[PDB]
C-alpha cells in the first residue's frame, strides 16, 4: 500500500549541537586534537552514509537537504530577477536589443573598479551578462521592472517556503522509510505532476501570455503600448486578432477539432526571421505535446488500485541467455541504496546538460540569443561544463555504491555479478580502443605539424590533400537539410539551419547558417571520441576495481577512498576508486576544454559573422578553421595566440577584469601544481622545522599542526587546477566574444 | 625568470625600444602580452598554411617541448597503482589472446616503480622546459633580428 | 625481499600480526614486556611491503620495521 | 649572446641542484658524528631547525611582498 | 547459459563465451597456420609470410612518399622488404632470448622449432611482398582500386 | 673562411643538414650562409671565439679537430 | 668517391643500422641467463 | 677546402679512438 | 619518577623527545621499559601513551 506515514517530533530544533563540531560523527565529537580533524569536518559533512546506519534517518537527512537546496536555488533566482528590474538596462534593451549590450550588475566605484561599468548601451553603463536572462524574460512577455519585482518577490517567497519546508519535514513531520521507498508512487507523480503538469501550465503560459506580447514586439509595437497578460485573457476578442482561433473557442479542443488552432499551434520549425530564435508557436505546442506524453507515461507503475507495472517483475522478467540472471536484484538495490540513485541521476543529468548545450546553439529557443554571441558561447561552455562533472560524480558515487552497499548474497549472477566477474576484459578491451584513438586521432595532426614543417604540405591530411572527409556526418546533415515536406511533411523548415539551408540573420548580423564538416571536423570529432573513451577508461576502471583486484583482494575493507595500500607490491598509489574519480576529472577537464575550444573556432570562423549588402558573410576569424584546424601549431597560433589578444589588452578597458581573472586562475592552475607533484613528509618536516620556530618562543596551537592527509593533497590539487584551467578559458572566452561582439 | 628578464631586457634594448622593458616589466601582463606574446609571432609562424621558412624547425621544437612537458604532468599527477592494476588487467589480455599469445614476455611487465615515476616525470618536465625554451629564445632572436 | 625486524619496544599488543595480509609475523614469547609474547618474522620470504604492520604499531616510533629490499614475484604481488 | 647566457645560466642551477644532493647523500652515507664531535658540522646538523625555519621565513617573506606588489600593479 | 567457466575450471583467469569457445571460433583457430596440425614450424611460417608480405606491399604502395611517382610500386615493396627484415630479425632475436637450447622435437616453442619458422617467415614474406609487387604491376584494377 | 672577412653580415653555419624527410621548401629554406646545400646556423659563438683565437683557415680548424682527435685517444 | 657522398652514406647508417643492432645484442643481453 | 685525403686522415684517427674506447670499456666493464 | 610525576623525555627516536608527560605507573617485574608515560600532545600515530625506560625520563621541577 501507497501510504503516508511520518514520525512527529523527531528532532527537536536547538542551537546545542550547532556549537558541538563533528556531532554528527562518532571518531569526530570527540575533538579536534590535529588540524585534521578540521578537514575531516568538512570532508564527513554530508556523508550521511557514515554518520548512522539508519536508512531512515540517511532518506529524512537526504530529503530536508533537498529542500535546502530548492530554497538556496530559489533565492538564487529571485536575486536575478531583483537584478534585472533594479541594476539593469532591461527596457532599453527591449526597445533595441540588436544595439545595447544586456547588463544586470553594476560595480561601487572604490579603488577604481567602476572602470568595470562598461558603456553597455541604453543609456546605461554596468557589467555585461552572458546568461540569457533578458532573452528568457523578453520570451516570457516581461516588459517591466514592476513584473520582475513581482518575479523577485515570488522567488524569495518560495525559497521561503522550501526552507521552512525542510525544517518541518526534518524536525516536525519526517517522513518513513516506507514512504520513501515508493518507486511507482514517486515516479507516477514527478512524470505525470511535476513534468506534465509543469510543460502544461507554461504552454498555458505561452498561449496566453507570451504568444501575442511577443507578436506585438516583433511587429514592432512598443513594450509600453503593449497590452497587460490580464488584459490579453480576459479579452478574447483582443487575442482573437492575433490568433483568429480563439473566437471558436475550446469546442475545437473537446471535439478533436485541433486543427482549428494552427494559427498558434503549428508544426514549423526553422528560426524566427525577426528575432532568430526558435518561434513560440512552436514551443507553445511543444510542451502542449510534452505535457500529454508525460501524463500518459505517469499512469504507467502501480500505486494502489491494481492497474499499472511493478519494476520488480519488469526487471525480473528480462533476462537472457548470456546475462544469466539478468536485471533480478537490481529493484532493491536501488530502493536500498541512494548511491546508486544518485549515479545514475548524475550520469543522465550531466548527459542531459551535455544535449542541451548542443540544441541550444543550433536551435536557439529565446529571441535575439542567436545573434547574442557571449549568450550563446558562454551557454554551451557553461553546460557541458555542468555535464562533464556530473558524469564524473555518476562515477565516484557508482564507486561508493560498490564499496558500501554492494552485497554479493543479494547479487549473485545478474548483470552486476557478472560485470565484475569479466572486467579485466572490459578494460582490456576499452584501453586497446582508447590507445588506438589515441593514435589515430593525435598521430595525425602530429603528421600534419611534421609535414607542414618539412614542407610536404601535399602529404597532410587537409581538404587539399590527403582527406579524412565526414561522410556519414554529411549524409546526416543532407538527410535534415531535405526532410521538411519529405520526411516531416508538415514542417515548413528545418530543425536547425546548421544542417543546412539559408542564412538566418538579425539586425545585419548570422543568427544560425549551415555548418560544413571536412576533414579538419573529422579529426576533432575523433579526437572528441578518444578523449570520451579514456574519461570512461579511467571511472569504468576504478568503479569495477573498486572492490578487489590481483593487486589488493581487500579493497573493500579499505574503503572508497583511500591513500595507498604502503609501498609494497611495487607500490599501491592512487589505487581506489576515489583516485580513479580524481584522474577522470583530470580527463574530463581534458575533453571538455577540447570540445569548448573547438565549439569557438568553428563557431567563429565557419557560422558567425557579419552580412554584407551582398548578402556575402564576412566571419569573426574567417575560414581559419578549415586550413589551421588541422596541425597543433594551428591551434596554438590560430586560435590560442590569436584569439588572446582581445584578454590580453583588456587593460584599461571594461574587460580589464577579464583579464585579471585571466592572470589569477593561471596563477591557481600553477599553484596547483604544488599539492599535484608533490607528497605528504616533506611538508610535515617542514612543519616539524616551523613548529620548532614557534615553541622556542614558548607557544604553539593546543591544536597540532600537519600536513593535509594524502587524498585531501590530491583533492586540493585538483581542485586548485580545475579552478584555474577553467577561469583561464572563462576570461579568454567572454573577453573575447564580448570584444567581437 | 633569470633567463626572461635578461632576454627581454636584452631584446628590447637591441631593438631600441628600452622603454618598452621600464614601463611594461613592472605587471605580469606586461611579461605576458609585450615579451611572450609579442615575441612568439616569427617562432609560431615559423610553418603555417602558407609556407615555411628555416624557422620551421624550431616551432617544431617549440611544440616537441611543450608535449614533453605535458608529458611528464602524467608521471608526476599520476600514481602507481591504477597503472599497475591497468598492467594487470593487459598481461590477461595478451595471455588469453590467440594468436599472440604464441609470443611471450621474459620480463613480467610490471608498473614503474615511484621513485622511478618520479625521476621519469621530472626528465620530461625538463627536456619540455629547456626545450621550448631554446625554441622559443633562438627562434625570437632570429626572427626578430 | 623486504627485511623486517622487531625490536626490545615491543608489547606484544599482537596488532602487528593481526594486521599483515600475509602470514610474515607471529607471537613468540618472551619475557621483556609485560604480555610476556614478542612478534617475529619467520616468513619474511612472503613479505609485500605494505607496511600495514608498520601502521599497527603503538609504540613511540615502531617496534617492526620493513626495509624494502630486493623484489620477487611474491614481494611484487605479482598474480601472473 | 642570448643562446650562450640561457645556457650557461641552465647549467649553473643544474650544477648548484647537483651539489646540495650530493651533500645530502654525503649526510645518508659518509657522515661520521664521533668524528665530527661538535665541529662546524656537527653544529650545523645541531640547528638545522633554526636554519631551516628562518629559510622557509625569508622565502615566505619575499614570496608574499614580491607577488603582492606585481599584483597591485596590475 | 551461454557464458561458463573455461574447461569447467571455475578459478582459472578465463571464461567459456561463444567468441572464446564457440564451434566456429574453435574450427578456425585450429585450421589457422599457428595451430593446424601437422605442419613443421618452417611451414607455419611460410603461410604466415606469405599471408602477411603480400598486404604489407598496398599500404606503402598507396600511401608511401613516393606514391604520386612512377616508381611508387617499386619504393613499396623495397620498403616492405627492409620491413619484412626488420621483422625477421625481431624474430630471431626472440628465438634466441626466448627458447633455451633443449630440444623438445619442433614444436615452435623451441630454438630449433623458432629457428626454422623465423626462416619460413622471411622467405614467405619477401615471396608474398614479391608476389604482390607483380600482381599490382600487370593489373590496372589493383593500380587504381577499382577507379 | 667567408666569415672571417665579413663577420658582422655573414651568418656562421655549424654543420650540413641531410634529412630524407625534407621536402624541397625545406631544403630551400634551410640553404643559407652563402653556402649552396640546407645547414644550420651556429648559435655557440665557436666561430667567434676561434676568430679571436686566432684561426683564419679552415685547414687550422681541421689541425685543431686532428690534434683533438689524438688527445682522446 | 668524394666526401659529399659521406652525409647520404652515413646519416642512414648511423641511424638505423646502428641503431638496430645496439639495440638488437642491447635486448639479448639483457635477457640472458 | 678540406680534401677527402684529410678527412680520411680524420676517420682513421676516430677509429683509432674508437678502437681505444672499447678497450677502456671493457676494462671498466671488469 | 614514581606515579603521576612530570618526566621528560630522553630517548632521541621519541616524538616526545624533551618533552614532559606524566608517568601512570612503573612496573617493577623486570620488564626492559618499565615506566608507562602518558601525554597531552597527540603523536604522528595517534597514539599519547608509551612505555620509556627510567634512563630515558628525568624528573622536572
Ligand atoms: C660530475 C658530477 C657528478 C658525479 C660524478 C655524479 C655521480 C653520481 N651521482 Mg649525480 N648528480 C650530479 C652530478 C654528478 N653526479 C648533478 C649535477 C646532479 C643534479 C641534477 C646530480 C644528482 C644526483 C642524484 C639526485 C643522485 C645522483 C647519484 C649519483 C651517483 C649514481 C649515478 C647514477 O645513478 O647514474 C644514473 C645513470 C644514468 C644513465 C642517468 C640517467 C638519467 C639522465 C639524467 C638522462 C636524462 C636525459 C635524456 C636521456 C635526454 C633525452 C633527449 C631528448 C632530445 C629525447 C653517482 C655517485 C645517485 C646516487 O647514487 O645517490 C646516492 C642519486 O640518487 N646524482
Ligand atoms: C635518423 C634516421 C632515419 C633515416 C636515415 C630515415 C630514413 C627514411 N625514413 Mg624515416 N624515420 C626515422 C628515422 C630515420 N628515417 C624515425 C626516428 C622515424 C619515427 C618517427 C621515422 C619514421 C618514418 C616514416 C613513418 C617514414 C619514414 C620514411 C623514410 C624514408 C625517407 C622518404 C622516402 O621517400 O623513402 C622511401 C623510399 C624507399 C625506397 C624506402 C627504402 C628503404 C629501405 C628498404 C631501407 C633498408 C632497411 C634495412 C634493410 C633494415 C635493417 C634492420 C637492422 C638495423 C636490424 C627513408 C628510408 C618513409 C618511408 O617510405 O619509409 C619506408 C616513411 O613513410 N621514416
Ligand atoms: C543570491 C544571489 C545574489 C548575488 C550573487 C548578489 C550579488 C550582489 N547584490 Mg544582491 N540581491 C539578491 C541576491 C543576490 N545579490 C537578492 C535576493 C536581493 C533582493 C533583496 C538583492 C538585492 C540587492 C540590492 C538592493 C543590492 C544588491 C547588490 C548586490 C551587489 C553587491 C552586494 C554587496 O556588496 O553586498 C555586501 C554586503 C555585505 C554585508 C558584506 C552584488 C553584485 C547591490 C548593488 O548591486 O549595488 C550596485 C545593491 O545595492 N543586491
Ligand atoms: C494550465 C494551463 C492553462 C490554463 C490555466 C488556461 C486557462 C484558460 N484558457 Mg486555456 N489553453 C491551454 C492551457 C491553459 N488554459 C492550452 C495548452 C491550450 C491549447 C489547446 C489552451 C487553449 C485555449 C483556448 C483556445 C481558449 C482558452 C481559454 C482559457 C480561459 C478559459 C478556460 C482560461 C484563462 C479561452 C479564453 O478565453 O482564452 C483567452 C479560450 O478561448 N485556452
Ligand atoms: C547531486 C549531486 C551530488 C550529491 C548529492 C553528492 C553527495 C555526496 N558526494 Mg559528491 N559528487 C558530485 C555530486 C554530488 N555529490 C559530483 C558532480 C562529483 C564529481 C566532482 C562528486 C564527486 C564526489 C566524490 C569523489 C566524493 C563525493 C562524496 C560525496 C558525499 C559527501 C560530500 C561532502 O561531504 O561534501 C561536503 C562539501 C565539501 C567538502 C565542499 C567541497 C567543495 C570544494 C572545496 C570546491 C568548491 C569550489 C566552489 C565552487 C568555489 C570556487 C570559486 C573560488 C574562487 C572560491 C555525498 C554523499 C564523497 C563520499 O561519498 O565519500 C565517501 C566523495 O569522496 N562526491
Ligand atoms: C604559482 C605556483 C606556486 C606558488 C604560488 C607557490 C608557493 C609557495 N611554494 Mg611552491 N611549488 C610550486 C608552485 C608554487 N609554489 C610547484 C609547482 C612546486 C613543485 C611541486 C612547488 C614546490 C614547493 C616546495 C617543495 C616548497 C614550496 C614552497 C613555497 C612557498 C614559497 C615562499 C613564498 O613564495 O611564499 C609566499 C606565498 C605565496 C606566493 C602564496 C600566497 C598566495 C596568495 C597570494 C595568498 C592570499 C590567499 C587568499 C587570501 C585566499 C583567498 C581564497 C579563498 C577565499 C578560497 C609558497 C607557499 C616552500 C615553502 O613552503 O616555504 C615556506 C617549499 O618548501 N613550493
Ligand atoms: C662528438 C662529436 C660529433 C658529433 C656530435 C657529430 C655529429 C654528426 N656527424 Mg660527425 N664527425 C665527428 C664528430 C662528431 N660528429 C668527427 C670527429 C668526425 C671526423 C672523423 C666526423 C665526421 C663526420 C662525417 C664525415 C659525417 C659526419 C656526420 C655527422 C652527422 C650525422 C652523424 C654521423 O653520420 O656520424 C658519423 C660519424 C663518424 C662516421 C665518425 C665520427 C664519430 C664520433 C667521433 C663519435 C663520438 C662519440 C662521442 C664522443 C660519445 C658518444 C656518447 C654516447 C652517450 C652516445 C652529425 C651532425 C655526417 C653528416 O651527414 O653530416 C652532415 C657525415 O657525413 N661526421
Ligand atoms: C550497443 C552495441 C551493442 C554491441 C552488441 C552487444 C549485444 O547487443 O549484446 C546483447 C546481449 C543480449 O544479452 P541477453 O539477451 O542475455 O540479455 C538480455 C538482457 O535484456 C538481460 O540482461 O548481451 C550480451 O551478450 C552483452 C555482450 C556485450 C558485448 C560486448 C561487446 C560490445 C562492447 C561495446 C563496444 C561496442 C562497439 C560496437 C560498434
Ligand atoms: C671581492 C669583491 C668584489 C666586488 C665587491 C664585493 C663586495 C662583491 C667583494 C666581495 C665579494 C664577496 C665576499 C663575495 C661572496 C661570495 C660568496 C661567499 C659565495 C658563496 C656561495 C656559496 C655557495 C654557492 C654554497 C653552496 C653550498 C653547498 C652546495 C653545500 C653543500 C653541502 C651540504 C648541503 C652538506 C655538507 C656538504 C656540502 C657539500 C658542504
Ligand atoms: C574478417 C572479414 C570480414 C569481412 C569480410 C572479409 C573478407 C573482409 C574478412 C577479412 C578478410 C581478410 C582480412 C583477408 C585477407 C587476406 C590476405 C591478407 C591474403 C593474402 C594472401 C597471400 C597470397 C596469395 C600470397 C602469395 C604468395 C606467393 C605465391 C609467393 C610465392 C613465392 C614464395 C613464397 C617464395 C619464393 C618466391 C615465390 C615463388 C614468388
Ligand atoms: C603545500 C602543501 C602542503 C602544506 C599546506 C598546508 C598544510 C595547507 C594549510 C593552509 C592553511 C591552513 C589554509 C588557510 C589559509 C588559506 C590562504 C585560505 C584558503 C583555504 C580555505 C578556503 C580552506 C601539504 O600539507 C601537502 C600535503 C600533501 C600533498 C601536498 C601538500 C602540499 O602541496
Ligand atoms: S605491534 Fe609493534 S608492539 Fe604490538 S606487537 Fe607488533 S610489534 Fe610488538
Ligand atoms: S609488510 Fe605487509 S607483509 Fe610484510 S610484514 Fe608488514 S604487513 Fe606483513
Amino acid at each position: 500500500k501507497v501510504s503516508i506515514t511520518v514520525d512527529k517530533d523527531p528532532v527537536a530544533t536547538s542551537f546545542e549541537k550547532w556549537a558541538q563540531p563533528g556531532h554528527f560523527s562518532r571518531t569526530l565529537a570527540k575533538g579536534p586534537k590535529t588540524t585534521t580533524w578540521i578537514w575531516n569536518l568538512h570532508a564527513d559533512a554530508h556523508d550521511f552514509d557514515s554518520h548512522t546506519s539508519s536508512l531512515e534517518d540517511i532518506s529524512r537527512k537526504i530529503f530536508s537537504a533537498h529542500f535546502g537546496q530548492l530554497s538556496i536555488i530559489f533565492l538564487w533566482l529571485s536575486g536575478m530577477y531583483f537584478h534585472g528590474a533594479r541594476f539593469s538596462n532591461y527596457s532599453a534593451w527591449l526597445s533595441n536589443p540588436t544595439a545595447v549590450k544586456p547588463s544586470a550588475q553594476v560595480v561601487w566605484p572604490i579603488v577604481g573598479q567602476e572602470v568595470l561599468n562598461g558603456d553597455v548601451g541604453g543609456g546605461f553603463q554596468g557589467v555585461q551578462i552572458t546568461s540569457g536572462f533578458f532573452q528568457i524574460w523578453r520570451a516570457s512577455g516581461i516588459t517591466s521592472e514592476v513584473e520582475l519585482y513581482w518575479c523577485a518577490l515570488a522567488g524569495l517567497l518560495m525559497s521561503g517556503l522550501m526552507i521552512f519546508a525542510g525544517w518541518f519535514h526534518y524536525h516536525k513531520a519526517a517522513p518513513k522509510l516506507e514512504w520513501f521507498q515508493n518507486a511507482e508512487s514517486m515516479l507516477n507523480h514527478h512524470l505525470s505532476g511535476l513534468l506534465g503538469l509543469g510543460c502544461l501550465s507554461w504552454a498555458g503560459h505561452q498561449i496566453h501570455v507570451s504568444l501575442p506580447i511577443n507578436k506585438l514586439l516583433d511587429a514592432g509595437v512598443a513594450p509600453q503600448e503593449i497590452p497587460l497578460p490580464h488584459e490579453f485573457l480576459v479579452n478574447r476578442d483582443l487575442m482573437a486578432q492575433l490568433y483568429p482561433s480563439f473566437s471558436k473557442g475550446l469546442v475545437p479542443f473537446f471535439t478533436l477539432n485541433w486543427s482549428e488552432y494552427s494559427d498558434f499551434l503549428t508544426f514549423k520549425g526553422g528560426l524566427n526571421p525577426v528575432t532568430g530564435g526558435l518561434w513560440l508557436s512552436d514551443t507553445a505546442h511543444h510542451h502542449l505535446a510534452l505535457a500529454v506524453l508525460f501524463i500518459v507515461a505517469g499512469h504507467m507503475y502501480r500505486t494502489n488500485w491494481g492497474i499499472g507495472h511493478s519494476m520488480k517483475e519488469i526487471l525480473e522478467a528480462h533476462k537472457g541467455p548470456f546475462t544469466g540472471e539478468g536485471h533480478k536484484g537490481l529493484y532493491e538495490v536501488l530502493i536500498t541504496s541512494w548511491h546508486a540513485q544518485l549515479s545514475i541521476n548524475l550520469a543522465m543529468l550531466g548527459s542531459l546538460s551535455i544535449i542541451i548545450a548542443h540544441h541550444m546553439y543550433a536551435m536557439p529557443p529565446y529571441p535575439y540569443i542567436a545573434t547574442d554571441y557571449p549568450t550563446q558561447l558562454s551557454l554551451f561552455t557553461h553546460h557541458m561544463w555542468i555535464g562533464g562533472f556530473c558524469v564524473c560524480g555518476a562515477a565516484a558515487h557508482a564507486g561508493i555504491f560498490m564499496v558500501r552497499d554492494y552485497n554479493p548474497a543479494q547479487n549473485y549472477n545478474n548483470l552486476l555479478d557478472r560485470v565484475i566477474r569479466h572486467r579485466d576484459a572490459i578494460i582490456s578491451h576499452l584501453n586497446w580502443i582508447c590507445i588506438f584513438l589515441g593514435f589515430h586521432s593525435f598521430g595525425l595532426y602530429i603528421h600534419n605539424d611534421t609535414m607542414r614543417a618539412l614542407g610536404r604540405t601535399q602529404d597532410m591530411f587537409s581538404d587539399t590533400a590527403i582527406q579524412l572527409k565526414p561522410v556519414f556526418a554529411q549524409w546526416v546533415q543532407n538527410i535534415h537539410t531535405v526532410a521538411p515536406g519529405n520526411t516531416t511533411p508538415n514542417a515548413l523548415a528545418t530543425a536547425s539551419y546548421a544542417f543546412g539551408g539559408n542564412v538566418v540573420s538579425v539586425g545585419n548580423k548570422v543568427a544560425m547558417m549551415p555548418i560544413s564538416l571536412g576533414t579538419a571536423d573529422f579529426m576533432v570529432h575523433h579526437i572528441h571520441a578518444f578523449t570520451i573513451h579514456v574519461t570512461v577508461l579511467i571511472l569504468l576502471k576504478g568503479v569495477l576495481f573498486s572492490r578487489n583486484s590481483r593487486l589488493i583482494p581487500d579493497k573493500a575493507n579499505l574503503g572508497f577512498r583511500f591513500p595507498c595500500d604502503g609501498p609494497g607490491r611495487g607500490g599501491t598509489c592512487q589505487s581506489s576508486a576515489w583516485d580513479s574519480v580524481f584522474l577522470g576529472l583530470f580527463w574530463m577537464y581534458n575533453c571538455i576544454s577540447v570540445v569548448i575550444f573547438h565549439f569557438s573556432w568553428k563557431m567563429q570562423s565557419d557560422v558567425w559573422g557579419t552580412v554584407q549588402a551582398d548578402n556575402t558573410v564576412t566571419h569573426i576569424t574567417g575560414g581559419n578553421f578549415a586550413q589551421s584546424a588541422i596541425t597543433i601549431n594551428g591551434w596554438l597560433r590560430d586560435f590560442l595566440w590569436a584569439q588572446a589578444s582581445q584578454v590580453i589588452q583588456s587593460y584599461g578597458s571594461s574587460l580589464s577584469a577579464y583579464g585579471l581573472i585571466f592572470l589569477g586562475a593561471h596563477f591557481i592552475w600553477a599553484f596547483s601544481l604544488m599539492f599535484l607533484f608533490s607528497g605528504r613528509g616533506y611538508w610535515q618536516e617542514l612543519i616539524e622545522s616551523v613548529v620548532w620556530a614557534h615553541n622556542k618562543l614558548n607557544f604553539a596551537p593546543a591544536i597540532q599542526p600537519r600536513a593535509l592527509s594524502i587524498t585531501q593533497g590530491r583533492a586540493v590539487g585538483l581542485a586548485h587546477y580545475l579552478l584555474g584551467g577553467i577561469g583561464t578559458t572563462w576570461a579568454f572566452f567572454l573577453a573575447r566574444i564580448i570584444s567581437v561582439g | 625568470w633569470v633567463t626572461f628578464y635578461w632576454h627581454w631586457k636584452h631584446v628590447t634594448i637591441w631593438q631600441g625600444n628600452a622603454g618598452q622593458f621600464n614601463e611594461s616589466s613592472t605587471y605580469i601582463m606586461g611579461w605576458l602580452r609585450d615579451y611572450l606574446w609579442l615575441n612568439s609571432s616569427p617562432l609560431i609562424n615559423g610553418y603555417n598554411p602558407f609556407g615555411m621558412n628555416s624557422l620551421a624547425v624550431w616551432a617544431w621544437m617549440f611544440l616537441f617541448g611543450h608535449l614533453i612537458w605535458a608529458t611528464g604532468f602524467m608521471f608526476l599527477i599520476s600514481w602507481r597503482g591504477y597503472w599497475q592494476e591497468l598492467i594487470e588487467t593487459l598481461a590477461w589480455a595478451h595471455e588469453r589472446t590467440p594468436l599472440a599469445n604464441l609470443v611471450r614476455w621474459k620480463d613480467k611487465p610490471v608498473a614503474l616503480s615511484i621513485v622511478q615515476a618520479r625521476l621519469v616525470g621530472l626528465i620530461h618536465f625538463t627536456v619540455g622546459y629547456v626545450f621550448t625554451y631554446a625554441a622559443f629564445v633562438i627562434a625570437s632572436t632570429t626572427g626578430k633580428f | 625481499s623486504h627485511a623486517v625486524k622487531v625490536y626490545d619496544t615491543c608489547i606484544g599488543c599482537t596488532q602487528c600480526v593481526r594486521a599483515c595480509p600475509c602470514d610474515v609475523l607471529e607471537m613468540v614469547s618472551w619475557d621483556g614486556c609485560k604480555a610476556g609474547q614478542i612478534a617475529s618474522a619467520p616468513r619474511t620470504e612472503d613479505c609485500i611491503g605494505c607496511k600495514r604492520c608498520e601502521t599497527a604499531c603503538p609504540t613511540d616510533f615502531l617496534s617492526v620495521r620493513v626495509y624494502l629490499g630486493g623484489e620477487t614475484t611474491r614481494s611484487m604481488g605479482l598474480a601472473y | 649572446q642570448a643562446a650562450l647566457y640561457t645556457h650557461h645560466q641552465y647549467i649553473a642551477g643544474f650544477l648548484m641542484v647537483g651539489a646540495f644532493a650530493h651533500g645530502a647523500i654525503f649526510f645518508v652515507r659518509d657522515y661520521d658524528p664521533e668524528q665530527n664531535k661538535n665541529n662546524v658540522l656537527a653544529r650545523m646538523l645541531e640547528h638545522k631547525e633554526a636554519i631551516i625555519s628562518h629559510l622557509s621565513w625569508v622565502s615566505l617573506f619575499l614570496g608574499f611582498h614580491t607577488l603582492g606588489l606585481y599584483i597591485h600593479n596590475d | 547459459q551461454f557464458v561458463k567457466p573455461y574447461n569447467d575450471d571455475p578459478f582459472v583467469g578465463n571464461l567459456a563465451t561463444p567468441v572464446s569457445t564457440s564451434s566456429f571460433t574453435r574450427s578456425f583457430l585450429s585450421n589457422l597456420p599457428a595451430y593446424r596440425s601437422g605442419l613443421s614450424p618452417l611451414l607455419r611460417g611460410l603461410e604466415i609470410g606469405m599471408t602477411h608480405g603480400y598486404f604489407l606491399v598496398g599500404p606503402f604502395y598507396k600511401l608511401g612518399p613516393l606514391r604520386n611517382s612512377d616508381v611508387a610500386l617499386i619504393s613499396g615493396l623495397f620498403s616492405s622488404i627492409g620491413l619484412i627484415i626488420i621483422l625477421a630479425a625481431c624474430l630471431a632475436i626472440y628465438g634466441v632470448v626466448s627458447f633455451n637450447e633443449d630440444d623438445n622435437t619442433d614444436s615452435l616453442q623451441t630454438s630449433r622449432g623458432w629457428k626454422q619458422f623465423t626462416s619460413g617467415w622471411l622467405v614467405g614474406s619477401i615471396g608474398g611482398a614479391s608476389f604482390a609487387y607483380i600482381l599490382i604491376s600487370n593489373i590496372v584494377f589493383l593500380q587504381t582500386s577499382g577507379l | 673562411e667567408q666569415w672571417v672577412l665579413n663577420p658582422l653580415k655573414v651568418k656562421p653555419v655549424a654543420h650540413a643538414i641531410w634529412d630524407p624527410h625534407f621536402g624541397q621548401p625545406a631544403v630551400k629554406a634551410f640553404t643559407k650562409g652563402g653556402v649552396f646545400y640546407p645547414v644550420n646556423i651556429a648559435t655557440s659563438g665557436v666561430y667567434h671565439w676561434w676568430y679571436t683565437i686566432g684561426m683564419r683557415t679552415n685547414n687550422d680548424l681541421y689541425a685543431g679537430s686532428l690534434f683533438l682527435l689524438f688527445l682522446s685517444g | 668517391m668524394t666526401a659529399a657522398y659521406l652525409p647520404s652514406i652515413l646519416v642512414p647508417l648511423i641511424g638505423l643500422i646502428f641503431p638496430g643492432f645496439v639495440m638488437g645484442f642491447a635486448f639479448i643481453y639483457i635477457e640472458q641467463e | 677546402m678540406i680534401s677527402d685525403t684529410q678527412i680520411f686522415v680524420a676517420l682513421i684517427l676516430a677509429l683509432v679512438s674508437l678502437v681505444l674506447a672499447i678497450r677502456l670499456g671493457t676494462a671498466l666493464y671488469q | 619518577v614514581k606515579r603521576g610525576s612530570q618526566v621528560r623525555i630522553l630517548r632521541k627516536e621519541s616524538y616526545w623527545y624533551q618533552d614532559v608527560g606524566t608517568v601512570a605507573t612503573i612496573d617493577t617485574s623486570g620488564i626492559r621499559y618499565p615506566v608507562v608515560v602518558r601525554f597531552e600532545k597527540v603523536s604522528y600515530s595517534g597514539v599519547n601513551t608509551n612505555n620509556f625506560s627510567l634512563d630515558e625520563v628525568v624528573e622536572v621541577v
